[PDB]
RNA sequence: AUUUGACCUCAAAUCAGGUAGGACUACGCGCUGAACUCAAUAAGCGCAGGAAAAGAAAAUAACCAUGAUUCCCUCAGUAACGGUGAAGCGGGAAAAGCUCAAAUUUGAAAUCUGGCAACAUUUCUUUUGUUGUCCGAGUUGUAAUUUCAAGAAGCUGCUUUGAGUGUAGACGAUCGGUCUAAGUUCCUUGGAACAGGACGUCAGAGAGGGUGAGAACCCCGUCUUUGGUCGAUUGGAUAUGCCAUAUAAAGCGCUUUCGAAGAGUCGAGUUGUUUGCAGCUCUAAAUGGGUGGUCAUCUAAAGCUAAAUAUUGGCGAGAGACCGAUAGCGAACAAGUAGAGUGAUCGAAAGAUGAAAAGAACUUUGAAAAGAGAGUUAAAUAGUACGUGAAAUUGCUGAAAGGGAAGCAUUGGAAAUCAG
RNA sequence: UUUCAAUGGCCCGUCUACACGGACCAAGGAGUCUAGCAUCUAUGCGAGUGUUUGGGUGAUGAAAACCCAUCCGCGAA
RNA sequence: GUUUGGGUAUAGGGGCGAAAGACUAAUCGAACCAUCUAGUAGCUGGUUC
RNA sequence: GCAGAUCUUGGUGGAAGUAGCAAAUAUUCAAAUGAGAACUUUGAAGACUGAAGUGGGGAAAGGUUCCAUGUGAACAGCAGUUGGACAUGGGUUAGUCGAUCCUAAGAGAUAGGGAAGCUCCGUAUGAAAAUCGAAAGGG
RNA sequence: AAAACUUUCAGCAACGGAUCUCUUGGCUCUCGCAUCGAUGAAGAACGCAGCGAAAUGCGAUACGUAAUGUGAAUUGCAGAAGAAUCAUCGAAUCUUUGAACGCACAUUGCGCCUUUGGGACCAAAGGCAUGCCUGUUUGAGUGUCAU
């Protein structure tokens, strides 16, 4: 059993068209949602900052936007993450 | 050079399509040009070949012969012209076939359908 | 041959009689072929066969439109009059019952629907 | 001395493979509801698979699908 | 690659030893022309070839980016030298200057007549005729395999902004048009031979 | 034998029609490679099975 | 006595209306499973789709903590086990969340299938519904609210609101209809110009194919085209009209409040399979239980869900530093065909006349087949047993040699031939 | 070129003299592709080095080419 | 000087056999068919200017 | 990139006009057809199978070989004017003959019970009630 | 010591089908799409044309009809003459079978129900499989009850 990569340019082109189709469909709004700033959970990468899945309820409430309307305006919500 | 992807450039596919085209497609393939007076009269460069059209041979051993068409023998991409025949061994007349693109149409067979074709193909009556 | 449209503007019995005389003629034409006939008769065999086929076609159409009129606006109709796309499409969920939602989801989509927003660069 | 028959013409598959005493076709397995097929017989599958016949309905479905399964009469 | 099942989908086992004949497997059965014939061998007719070609042969090859940029820079420098162009084969005997630079007024051309008029007026049209006259019928199975015709290479027009230059020049036989920011090695030094005749625009030359 | 079933007789009937010579006019058509019969059987030769 | 009516259970009907089978299987999910780690492979069995499966933690971690699933690079050939062989983190592709059971609407079963009658609507007289009425289901629980991220009940004063129905333009897309620039000008060769030379043209079109030889300009196409013109559909929004009924519902901050959470299931012992799963003995708990080294993190034993992902099958296409008729699929062809076997099955060979049959009139010899004259053609050194037509082998002619071998080498004569 | 005269000349391959293959001819026919490791050579950069897992551009064919980015691989103990 | 036609049953380290280690579709070193399989090679024979 | 692999496929040789041709005693004369007669047809003569046939019929099996007309490309280890070969046609008529009906040995649906399952047992069986099987049997 | 024979060389003619050229085929890669069936599928059988055996198409409306588009053919002959072996395809027909469904099928075997027609019999049309679900009707039960 071998897995060959002769469709790598084809996959790349298809993904770009899918992004293009997504942009055309939902053009009024950005094609990528807002993501929170989050620090990796290990001693090797705790010095960096990357994009987390979504914001928390405490952050949402402190900002003043409710968790119900946050999804509607495009703010992803993570119910698992907590601010320590 | 072609820039689309809906059309082909393979010799294999072009010949297969050409020799396997149905009668409706062979009608378009079996087109002939018009004479200078006809071209300046209808503003049409080329027209499909139809029976009972008055044509003149431009190339081949019958270069200069003129006559009407007795049949457009489509399944061999061939025309048959009055008096443009061959003497067989016994002496009978066997019609000599001429390709549709090697002749010139010097007089048309006008009906309502063909006039519609002329006005539709950017022409004037 | 008979034109299909003027075949349509006639009644059932006339098409029935035309069918009957066509079958007489076809039987006569075939016995000419067996006993030796001219090329006109041999070619006429095909065109008369097609003309009976036309009369069978128009008769069947008139019957089916008549049946559709009879069963118009009814819950249950014969399986021939029913649609036949595929067995899977027939068994699938209809758009109405795919769009059915609980009142909980109706309230959610009433009060917090997908909003229309944008970002200033 | 060879004037008896072990197999006869099968009703379902039309081959002379229907055994008489066992009353089961060696080719297609009739009277079993399921057609006899075995993955070690790749060539045996492709001799009797779909496409070796008329495929009359499947061609009908394919032309129908290519147009979205529309019904009725045009203008 | 050949079919991975090619040469295997028959039925043939070796007849054994002492048969007064070779021990290659032979197709069973009888009454047919194929029965008794050998199979499963590169020597055998209708048999699998030795080491059947596979699709995961190494078709593509990795080149260091710096090496690629080194080659492209050398190719441009080679194109800027008259003697290398003559060895390349470009008929540039009466070309006024190498490297050849033309104003930005040609980036907005619209007609092949205009492009051909420019080529004659700069006297680069000898190269175009050389390409046109060199069109021949390919020798070998190439024309069977969608490579019907072969010709030479003409001037390489390097532009900066496409406002009509690409379409106005693309139909002249041998003329190849490329943006300055995407200079391809295969077009700058085709065939591995340095020093193609290149016609620059002002904006492309300034952006070099 | 003289006690065949209908299905046997019908299979025999078309097997007798299959091994007939080809009309000449179909050969005389153009683009028609058919010039002989390669499904010609004989009773003394290969059995219908 | 016994007759009458209920409920429960179980039947029967060619009762009314529906549904399952079988086929394909490349990819997907399970059961089962060898032999020469082989291999959770092949075979066998069951079941789907356009993807399937998995999926919103009884998850990792020991960090400043990460946060559904899937896929890719990396971790890494590392940990681990005895050659097998991960995963966390990190970078990307894609992103979307949710639904039930467990609590009384008790001032009101507010719920739902079916029958009947209208009203409609349609990819559609073929589709999908609405209302009214009847019967039935249902209190052994159908609706609304709640799913732990919470939530309910009070309290509060701010904010929000349709599961609708026509008209018009624009914006896309599917299907097919239809539109396209310029030599066939001159001379030579030729059967044929599509070759060579001269004089010209078009090109957003010099890709490809056909035509009597190498055709941009003879024809089809090609560029224009991410378009003009036809029609029929629609998908979503904009403008505009009409119905709706809010005496309501929902979000947010507080609690003087309570916070229900899945059982022969977890778990333990034992046997079996590659921690995970199964058989069997036994069998739980409610700040309890699971997982990781008192702490940290999750909340199982109920369920749904696009996307990135796979795709030797099917349907369309576009290609190729592939093969060029003993090759390439077994099959360029009347190929799974002819044919072989009781059967499961096995399974070939075989492409090319010519531009056009113009497929050899007619005469002669011959029983005929044919031959010889002719005739068609540029060609019969193209006559179907047909492109070109090699070798082995054979016949004829010419030259030469030859007493149980023949072949070969060196030198030269003889004959033939070529050359400076 | 054929041939004659003189001289010489055992039938080739395989296998350890023998033996095994060889009637003749045409076509096909046998150290290939790939993963890792090692030596050497060449090219680029150099305490650095590696674009092609990915993203952007590429219209004239767009599976090419060009550009961009954090991990990460090896090395720097 | 019991044999036999047809129907039916018994199927693979099985069946069948007055037992020969015999028969089981011209095959019984172990029926036939197709896959695993291109199975295993210390061995033999070839391996091209 | 081939001289071999008891190589593969195809073609062709020397042996070689050589080995050899089938059992089943046996043919001869005349005439006709015909280009052509040891082999076709008629007559005459001589023989053979000798009712356990070289006879007349059927079952299994074959499938148009049946009959007429025509041909002599290919097949009939010679030949052929003949054929069972080739080409064109024609030909099988049932209330009473068979199948069809019944059942034997046997196979097996169903109600139930197993199996992870394709499916096995069960068919008179703990049910709210078969069928197939004989062109030699019965008719 | 000439012929014949054998062998070698060359020309020609045979045998054979190599080589060269071609190629509506194959192979490989990539892209797009999701569409079988009790409303009868895949498959099998038997038929259908003026002259057809195979291939293809189709089903007693049979090398097909309806509808839409094209616009003057098909072709080997004959033949007549909105044509055509044209394309598209939403309307129909679709024989015997096959999951195959009245019972069987090595059988053109054997039935039953409803209606109609013909001059008891025959013919024609429509029906009769299995399991399961929802409902309807009738029941069965010394099962539990109320009068
Ligand atoms: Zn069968």
């Amino acid at each position: 059993y071998v897995k060959t990569w002769f469709n790598q340019p084809g996959r790349k082109l298809r993904r770009r068209q899918a992004r293009q189709t997504k942009a055309a469909k939902i053009a009024p709004r950005p094609v990528e949602a807002i993501r929170p700033a989050v620090k990796p959970p290990t001693i090797r990468y705790n010095m960096k900052v990357r994009a987390g899945r979504g914001f928390t309820l405490e952050e949402l409430k402190a900002a003043g936007v409710s968790r119900r309307v946050a999804s509607t305006i495009g703010i992803p919500v993570d119910h698992r993450r907590r601010n320590r | 050079m072609k820039f689309s992807r809906d059309v082909t450039s393979s010799r294999r596919k072009q010949r297969k399509a050409h020799f396997g085209a149905p009668s409706s497609v062979r009608r378009v393939l079996m087109s002939a040009p018009l004479s200078k007076e006809l071209r300046e009269q209808y503003k049409i460069r080329s027209l499909p070949v139809r029976r009972d059209d008055q044509i003149t041979v431009i190339r081949g051993s019958n270069k200069g012969r003129e006559g009407k068409i007795t049949s457009v023998y489509r399944k061999k991409f061939l025309l048959l012209i009055e008096r443009v025949t061959r003497e067989k061994a016994n002496g009978a007349s066997a019609p000599v076939g001429i390709d549709a693109s090697k002749v010139v149409i010097t007089k048309l067979h006008l009906d309502k359908d063909r006039k519609d074709l002329i006005v539709r193909k950017g022409g004037k009556v | 041959a008979l034109k299909t449209f003027e075949l349509r503007k006639q009644s059932q019995e006339n098409l029935a009689e035309q069918l009957q005389e066509l079958r007489q003629e076809l039987a006569s034409l075939r016995v000419q072929k067996i006993a030796g006939g001219s090329g006109s008769k041999l070619s006429k065999i095909k065109t008369t066969r097609k003309d009976i086929a036309r009369i069978l076609t128009v008769i069947n159409e008139s019957n089916r439109l008549a049946a559709r009129e009879a069963y118009k606006n009814k819950k249950y109709i014969p399986l021939d009059l029913r649609q036949k796309k595929t067995r899977a499409i027939r068994r699938a969920l209809t758009p109405y019952e795919q769009s059915r939602k609980t009142l909980k989801q109706i309230k959610k989509e009433r009060y917090f629907p997908l909003r229309k927003y944008a970002l200033k660069a | 001395m060879r004037h008896n028959k072990s197999h006869t013409i099968c009703r379902r598959c039309g081959k002379r493979s229907f055994h008489i005493q066992k009353s089961t076709c060696a080719c297609c397995g009739y009277p079993a509801a399921k057609t006899r097929s075995y993955n070690w017989g790749a060539k045996a599958k492709r001799r009797r698979t779909t496409g070796t016949g008329r495929m009359s309905y499947l061609k009908k479905v394919h032309r129908s699908f290519k147009n979205g399964f529309r019904s009725g009469k045009p203008a | 690659a050949v079919s991975e099942k090619a040469g295997h989908q028959t039925s043939a086992e070796s007849w054994g030893t002492g048969r007064a004949l070779a021990r290659i497997p032979r197709v069973g059965g009888g009454g047919t022309h194929r029965s008794g014939q050998a199979a499963f061998g590169n020597m055998c007719r209708s048999g699998r070839m030795f080491a059947p070609t596979k699709t995961w042969r190494k078709w593509h090859v990795k080149v260091n980016q710096n090496e690629k940029r080194y080659a492209i820079a050398s190719a441009v420098a080679a194109s800027g030298v008259p003697s290398l162009l003559l060895a390349r084969g470009h008929r540039i005997e009466e070309i006024p200057e190498v490297p050849l630079v033309v104003d930005d007024a040609v980036q907005s051309f619209q007609k092949t007549k205009e492009a051909v008029a420019l080529l004659k007026e700069i006297k680069a049209y000898r190269d175009v005729i050389k390409v046109a006259n060199s069109r021949k019928l390919r020798a070998g199975k190439g024309k069977l395999r969608n490579r019907r015709h072969v010709q030479r290479r003409g001037p390489l027009v390097v532009f900066n902004e496409d406002t009509g230059i690409v379409k106005a020049f693309r139909n002249i036989p041998g003329v190849e048009i490329v943006n300055v920011r995407r200079l391809n090695l295969l077009q700058l030094a085709p065939g591995g031979h340095l020093g193609r005749f290149v016609i620059w625009t002002k904006s492309a030359f300034g952006l070099l | 034998p003289s006690h065949k079933s209908f299905r046997t007789k019908q299979k025999l009937a078309k097997a007798a029609r299959q091994n007939r010579p080809i009309p000449q006019w179909i050969r005389l058509r153009t683009g028609n490679t058919v010039h002989y019969n390669m499904k010609r059987r004989h009773w003394r030769r290969t059995k219908l099975n």
